[PDB]
RNA sequence: UGCCGACAGCGCUCUGGGGAAUUCAGGAGGGGAAAGCAGAUGUGCCCCGCGGCGAGACUGGCGCACCGCCGGACGAGCUG
């Protein structure tokens, strides 16, 4: 190969930080001595041609510790002219030159985007994700953690944008579609907090659409009522409850799923007086499911699940909790 | 600029479901 | 003076932009040649964008006859979407490479700044689409999943068998290796029959010395037990048997009784009925498949079916290879596959050839053909009898 | 199913006057199963088939083999046409012709033929 | 177990095979290429093996039927030189009476005999061996080795059929004091393999690096 | 006939992998078939005790102008054992198969048809032999199998066209290596009938040097097919491989 | 295709000729290899300069197949 000649260039490159802390006291001569062999070392077995972006992490972390001890040892030393752009910077080339040879690990890409988030790269990190989201549009985690940072920092507008192109690529999973849904009802909620938006329908819009996915479940529509019943402390959470439960008890009339919400339904902004009540009208809706002609064990597994949960809510009667444990017991 | 991903709107609309939001989106 | 292009693939299809392109002087040089040639000048000149996997088999069929017809799906436009800058040309435009001219008209009728540029024009991205073509399994194996081999082998498969309409109406092979196994299986019953007959008979000769019919032989010692335990018409057994009151079930009783042979140990009387219950299970299973032939050999070559019955005719057909095969074959090779009777050969020869290339050419076969030519053959029969 | 038809104006005209030509000229197989045997032996030159018949599969079959051996054939719409202009006192539904490499009916042949893939 | 291969991610298998084969199996079935079928058909298919599987274990069960059975005839065999070896032997034998005419070599060489007469006809070097081979106790061997275990096992061999098929027995005699005679021979030709496999090497002349 | 049962010898000929089956008073040319055992079209086989999987099917020259070539003495046949192959004409897929067994598992060849139901065979034999690529569509749109054929080293051709040299020059244009090859067949009679044959292969041996190829053999495979020819030729190099 | 082989000739080669071990100096080929230093400057900010997108609004003149052209200069919002 080349690589004797391009490790001279970056290490030519690391030359002149480590004269300013070899003309400071914070590192000795022995030290820089290792830490010089070290990063040849090191970036010899990068530019190798048989490579693998784990020793890439490794010479990533490597960089990043060293960012880290020459911080703690100039502030345990008092010093103040000395910065930490260089070691950003040449951080910056081993992660570019790691994500030109290896277009294949998205751990490693997740790696480049946490560093970055945690180092303050705006714009940089905008902009690589935009380069990542290009180059593996399959898969729904990076979908959402672009979307997420951009309703997290309050550009809805891209927010939008991101989720909005990840919902015409990604086709095979409801996953990114349950947290566009998370995502758009939590903006909902903000814009509440901070109290069209009085109407909110863009989360039927999206279950519209979502009627006709080609991943359409029953069980992904149950999935879809689980995300919009969290959170309904809301406006419109009741028409939107109605309206998920109608459109699947006119689809899918006898599904276990479709039992399992006419339980659960009446149960979106409980947790007080209101609990009992609402917990026996839907005790009421679960006998008359248990008695209905559906897959009884499906039902029952669902039951035992959801229950399992309400168990695991604590502040309960030890009667109702008994009862619970009697209707558990009997499937 | 293809460095990064500009917002969508109608010229760039793909399916009934970016026409859809959009569509509720100029109704706000 | 080119921006991007687009690439399309048996696993996927891309997008790259060219940094450092080639001359457009310079293609027809030696050294020009052999950097192009090379990865090791080539990955300097083109470096990847983005990449696209597809979804599942069928829809990256249906890319196939779309490409093929020179027309897009919504998804490779949400590529161009997704990686390219959104524009008219009113000042500027993006220049895209595309190899087929169908393609390249439509993509640029879809969007108003990108001149995509037909490879049939271009000489410049051809040279560099032939570039891509040969280094195309190693710009992606960082991000390629598994290889291009087999993907290729299995979607080659599936478009030839589409646009030719293959397994509607291919069934031969299972025509003939179901012949095949019923001719193994039966050799195979008569074996156990005679093994386990002989093998019985140490026992109790009566038994041969009176039964034919070795698998009425394997039920009577599967439901004889020993030679001590005999009565007539115990339970619902040699009635449907055999005649059972007064025929035969006294006539084996009372060679029991005359009987002489070597009294079995249970042990091997347990053997005797495993092997006597296994070639019950296996004629059972020929009569199971025999009917299954009639029924395939009825619903794929009903012609032949009726003028020479469905175990002669699927003899010939086995011996053929395919019903193409078949059709392929001329007359006196159907004759290779007094006088009178030669006449008559070469006759029956020519008419299974004509139901032959009938039942290989029709979409779904019809069965009143072969009745009027079984019915030429009844009379021609009838014709050879006036003599 | 028969997509290289010869059509109508006076082509198979011309197909049948060779015919004609070369049964008096003893180059001619006559029959489906002559045409297979002279396809399977390479000596054809031109093959033409019948579509007036009953059921099309035999002159379906034989365009197989001819597109296993890439020599041309060519759809008469009449089979008892086809017969008379053969001479055979009954209807055939494929005839075929050989080469004979000393005549100017090669020629006209080469013409025919360049007619039918031009058809084709 | 599997049905279709659009039955291939519903159908469970682990219980014939581990996984790691039972993956690949369904990679195979989703990403295959072979054609489509009739269920009309896979009838047929999935009977052909219900009856080579029956088969199958009509063999197993036979197997575990005659090593019943050799542990009836002839104890010293089967706990010397197995029960299936035995069966060989008796099988080219034609009785065991008629086994213990042959003196050993004899039965060393049983099998084999085109090439015995083949050599014998051209004074080519003479086989070794026969169904010994495929027999277990020489399997541990290498060559020499294996032939001079073959021989003695022949022996050994011999004089165990003779004792069982010639010695009589109260009736009221155990398996073990019957087989006494095998599990000695069994006991000693395996001593008889340890050494003469630890046979010490040869050793050498050590050099130095001057060859010293 | 070299009878059904002859024990005869088989010995490689100079061509990696087609080999060359002598005995008695009859010599041919065999290939060690892939898919074991079975006959495609009444070929007769041959089977050797080797000291079960080891068959070599007959290749007659009559059927197959490949196989024509192959007893004319090609050069250099280009097609090593394990090689890209683009077949082009492959009607019914007899020479096809040969090329399958000449390449075996490490190879593959892309076999293109024209019409269906020689198709239907060529598919047929795609299921059985698994390194042959069924593609059935028009030859003269190559972008149509664009999706298919990877970047090949060796142009099998046969088709009878007028427009045949163009066929396979934008097919060289498409599909072939950098300094790659090509074998094509030739008849007076399709391509022009007629003038001279010999002239009509100069007029498209020079088509091809118009195609930017090197012309580097021809012969004319003269007692097994009148007025045809074989004809060699290397793109864009004077050496072949590489 | 077995050895042995006299003169009389031809062929190579001759620090004799083989065979094996082993050091080195070269060669030629095949398979594999992401094999890629086209000009290498930390992030974040806003502002300037300049540039593209870009909603919307105009206007000039032409148009005997009459169906449409071609051109200028303003411009909310977005971006480098």
């Amino acid at each position: 190969a080349w690589v004797a000649d391009k490790a001279r260039f970056y290490l030519e490159r690391a030359a002149p930080e480590l004269r300013e802390w070899e003309e400071k006291e914070i590192f000795t001569k022995d030290e820089i001595r290792n830490l010089v062999a070290k990063r040849s070392d090191f970036e010899h077995l990068v530019l190798a041609p048989g490579t693998k972006p784990t020793d890439f992490l490794n010479y990533v972390n490597w960089e990043r510790s060293l960012d880290r001890l020459r911080a703690k040892r100039c502030a345990r030393l008092n010093i103040r002219s000395v910065t930490s752009h260089a070691s950003q910077a040449r951080t910056f080339g081993i992660f570019e030159r790691a994500v030109l040879k290896h277009p294949g690990s998205i751990e490693l890409w997740l790696a480049y985007l946490e560093f970055a988030a945690q180092v303050k790269a705006t714009k940089r990190w905008r902009r690589i994700m935009t380069r990542a989201l290009r180059l593996h549009p399959m898969n729904a985690s990076l979908w959402t953690l672009a979307g997420r940072r951009a309703a997290q920092n309050g550009d809805m507008q891209r927010a939008r944008a991101h989720f909005l192109r990840g919902c015409r690529f990604c086709t095979r999973e409801p996953t990114l579609w349950l947290e566009y849904a998370r995502c758009e009802m939590d903006w909902l909620a903000r814009m509440e907090a901070k109290k069209p938006a009085l109407s909110g329908a863009i989360p039927i819009a999206v279950f519209d659409v979502a009627r006709k996915q080609p991943f359409w479940g029953p069980a992904a529509a149950e999935k879809f009522f689980d995300v919009f019943a969290k959170f309904g402390h809301l406006s419109c959470h009741e028409r939107i409850i109605s309206h998920v439960v109608t459109t699947m008890q006119e689809l899918f009339p006898n599904h276990p799923c479709t039992w399992s919400v006419h339980i659960r339904q009446p149960l979106v902004g409980v947790d007080t007086p209101a609990f009992p009540k609402a917990l026996r009208e839907s005790l009421a809706r679960l006998k008359a499911a248990l008695q209905s002609t559906t897959d009884r064990k499906a039902l029952a597994t669902k039951m035992v699940a959801w229950m399992d949960g309400i168990l695991a809510i604590e502040k309960l009667d030890a009667a109702i909790r008994t009862v619970l444990e009697h209707t558990k017991r009997s499937l | 600029d293809a460095s990064e991903l500009q917002p969508i709107t109608q010229k760039t609309s793909g399916t009934e479901l970016e026409q859809t939001i959009l569509a509720i989106m100029e109704e706000s | 003076v080119v921006n991007f292009l687009l690439f399309e693939s048996a696993v996927g299809f891309s997008l790259f932009e060219v940094v450092h392109q080639a001359d457009t002087v310079g293609l027809e040089l030696p050294e020009v040649k052999d950097a192009m040639k090379t990865l090791d000048k080539f990955g300097k000149m083109v470096k990847l964008r983005s990449f696209n996997p597809w979804t599942s088999a069928a829809q990256g069929l249906e890319a196939i006859n779309l490409i093929s017809e020179g027309i897009m799906p919504e998804y490779l436009k949400s590529a161009l979407e997704m990686n390219l800058p959104q524009t008219s040309g009113k000042k500027s435009k993006v220049v895209l490479g595309v190899a087929d001219k169908k393609l390249a008209g439509e993509i640029t009728a879809a969007f108003p700044g990108v001149q995509c540029e037909a490879a049939d024009t271009s000489e410049v991205v051809a040279a560099l689409l032939r570039g891509i073509r040969t280094h195309a399994n190693k710009l992606h194996k960082s991000l390629q999943e598994g290889d291009i081999g087999r993907a290729q082998l299995g979607l080659g498969h599936a478009y030839s068998r589409a646009k030719v309409k293959f397994s509607v109406h291919k069934n031969d092979n299972h025509i003939i290796q179901g012949i095949a196994t019923l001719d193994a299986l039966d050799k195979s019953i008569n074996q156990g029959a005679m093994r386990v007959r002989e093998w019985y008979g140490w026992h109790f000769p009566e038994l041969i010395r009176i039964v034919s019919d070795n698998i009425t032989y394997a039920k009577v010692v599967l439901a004889i037990g020993n030679k001590s335990s005999l009565t007539d018409e115990s339970v619902d057994d040699l009635a449907n048997v055999l005649n059972q009151d007064q025929d035969k079930a006294l006539a084996i009783i009372q060679a029991a009784k005359v009987s002489m042979g070597q009294d079995i140990s249970e042990v091997d009387l347990q053997m005797v009925r495993d092997l006597a219950s296994n070639v019950t299970s296996m004629a059972d299973y020929r009569r199971i498949l025999a009917e299954s032939l009639d029924k395939k050999m009825s619903e794929v070559a009903p012609n032949l079916q009726v003028i020479l019955g469905t175990p002669v005719a699927a003899r010939l057909i086995a011996h053929a290879g395919s019903l193409t095969n078949l059709a392929k074959y001329p007359a006196s090779t159907l004759q290779i596959l007094p006088k009178v009777k030669g006449r008559i050969s070469r006759y029956l020869a020519n008419k299974c050839s004509i139901a032959s290339r009938i039942d290989n050419f029709s979409e779904k076969p019809t069965r009143h053909f072969g009745e009027v030519l079984r019915q030429q053959l009844e009379q021609r029969l009838e014709w050879y009898a006036k003599g | 199913a028969a997509w290289p038809k010869a059509e109508d104006p006076a082509l198979v005209q011309e197909l049948l006057d060779c015919v004609q030509q070369a049964s008096h000229y003893r180059q001619l197989k006559k029959g489906a199963n002559e045409t297979t045997k002279s396809v399977n032996r390479g000596t054809s030159e031109l093959v033409i088939l019948a579509a007036d018949t009953q059921p099309l599969s035999i002159v379906l079959h034989i365009p197989l083999i001819c597109e296993e051996k890439n020599v041309p054939y060519v759809y008469v719409p009449s089979k008892v046409a086809l017969g008379r202009a053969c001479g055979v006192s009954r209807a055939v539904i494929a005839v075929s012709l050989t080469s004979n490499e000393a005549s100017d009916l090669n020629s006209k042949i080469r013409a025919l033929r360049d007619k039918v893939e031009r058809l084709a | 177990a599997l049905g279709l291969r659009t039955n291939a991610p519903n159908a469970d298998l682990s219980e014939i095979l581990p996984p790691e084969i039972e993956a690949a199996v369904k990679a195979a079935a989703d990403i295959s290429m072979g054609t489509e079928i009739s269920t009309e058909d896979y009838e047929n298919i999935k009977l052909l093996a219900v009856q080579v599987v029956e088969r199958s274990e009509y063999r197993r069960q036979l197997a575990e039927y005659l090593q019943n059975r050799m542990k009836a005839i002839s104890p010293n065999m089967t706990e010397l030189i197995g029960a299936l070896v035995g069966a060989r032997l008796i099988a080219h034998s034609g009785s065991l009476v008629n086994l213990a005419k042959n003196p050993g070599s004899t039965i060393q060489i049983l099998g084999a005999e085109k090439a015995l007469f083949r050599a014998l006809k051209t004074k080519h070097a003479t086989p070794k061996y026969g169904i010994i081979y495929h027999a277990s106790l020489v399997g541990q061997a290498s060559g020499p080795n294996k032939g001079k275990i073959a021989r003695q096992l022949a022996a050994k061999i011999a004089l165990s059929v003779r004792t069982d098929a010639f010695e009589d027995f109260p009736e009221n005699a155990d398996d073990e004091t019957r087989a006494a005679v095998g599990i000695q021979a069994r006991a000693k030709l395996e001593n008889n393999l340890r050494l003469l496999e630890g046979k010490p090497l040869n050793k050498g002349v050590a050099l130095g690096p001057n060859g010293i | 006939g070299a009878k059904a049962g002859k024990k005869v010898i088989v010995e490689p000929h100079r061509h990696k992998g087609v080999f060359v089956a002598r005995g008695g008073k009859e010599d041919l040319l065999c290939t060690a078939n892939l898919v074991p055992g079975e006959s495609v079209y009444g070929e007769k086989r041959i089977s050797v005790e080797t000291p079960t999987k080891t068959e070599y099917r007959i290749w007659n020259p009559f059927r197959s102008k490949l196989a024509a070539g192959i007893l004319g003495g090609l050069e250099t046949i280009y097609m090593k054992p394990g090689s890209k192959v683009l077949y082009l004409g492959a009607a019914s897929g007899t020479s096809v198969s040969h090329v399958a067994d000449i390449v075996g598992p490490t190879g593959a060849v892309y076999a293109v048809e024209f019409s269906h139901r020689s198709g239907r065979d060529l598919i047929n034999m795609a299921t059985r032999r698994t390194n042959v690529i069924p593609i059935v569509e028009d030859a003269r749109k190559p972008m149509a199998y664009r999706m298919l054929v990877p970047m090949v080293d060796v142009i099998f051709a046969d088709v009878a066209q007028p427009d045949q040299a163009r066929i396979v020059g934008i097919n060289a244009r498409l599909f072939l290596k950098q300094g790659g090859g090509l074998l094509i067949s030739i008849k007076a009679s399709c391509i022009d009938s007629t003038a001279p044959p010999e002239q009509v292969f100069a007029s498209e041996v020079q088509k091809l040097r118009e195609d930017k190829f090197f012309p580097k053999e021809q012969l004319t495979l003269e007692p097994y097919e009148r007025d045809h020819a074989m004809v060699s030729c290397v793109y864009l190099q004077k050496e072949f491989e590489g």
